[PDB]
Formats: structure tokens, C-alpha cells, sequence
């Protein structure tokens, strides 16, 4: 009862801790593959695998 | 460009003067309204 509790604040902690080392290493603002305006950019998922490049584009060209 | 602006007053008066333009691809509506694009292969096929 207590063990179960025990290693289940652990590994919520250990991620919390975990996750505080990473902000300060990785900035996403400054990221190499992110460019252009923010406000301008789109972001799109559950994208299908097989899409291909063009695919992509001649869809969201419209 | 070469048009000349509608100046139109009964006043207030409008000119409504354009300056450029943007052709995007292709394109078909639905029903709907979802903006897809359409294939030569699909107007040959769907008479469009």
C-alpha cells in the first residue's frame, strides 16, 4: 500500500527534477530548425507516415 | 493596374483602387466549403 505510493512519488519527482534540468539546457525559442515569424509559421500532426513531401504541400498550398 | 479607379459619389465618395494580385493553384469547393486541391486527373473524371 505504502511501496506502491513510494515509488510512485519518486518517479513523479524524479521526472519534476528531471524537467528542470532540461529548460535550462535547451532553449526552444533558439532553435536551429524553427524559423520564420512565429505568428506566420503553422504546425500540423497526426500526419500519416506515407505523406510525402509534396503531398504535404500541394494540400496546405490551398 | 491599367484600370482606372471607380471614383463613384452621389459627398462621400469611393475609389476603390487596386494594387496587386495573388493566383493561388488549382482548387475546388465542395458543399461543404472545404478548400481541397484538385488533380487534372480528378476535372478529367468529375467534368470540372
Amino acid at each position: 500500500e505504502e511501496r506502491m505510493e513510494r515509488k510512485r512519488r519518486e518517479k513523479i519527482e524524479r521526472r519534476q527534477q528531471e524537467v528542470e534540468t532540461e529548460l535550462k539546457m535547451w532553449d526552444p525559442h533558439n532553435d536551429p530548425n524553427a524559423q520564420g515569424d512565429a505568428f506566420k509559421t503553422l504546425f500540423v500532426a497526426r500526419v500519416n507516415y506515407d505523406t510525402t513531401e509534396s503531398k504535404l504541400r500541394r494540400e496546405f498550398e490551398v | 493596374e491599367d484600370a482606372p479607379p471607380i471614383d463613384l459619389q452621389a459627398p462621400p465618395r469611393y475609389l476603390l483602387k487596386f494594387e496587386q494580385i495573388y493566383l493561388s493553384k488549382p482548387t475546388h469547393w465542395e458543399r461543404d466549403g472545404a478548400p481541397s486541391p484538385m488533380m487534372p486527373n480528378e476535372a478529367r473524371l468529375r467534368n470540372l
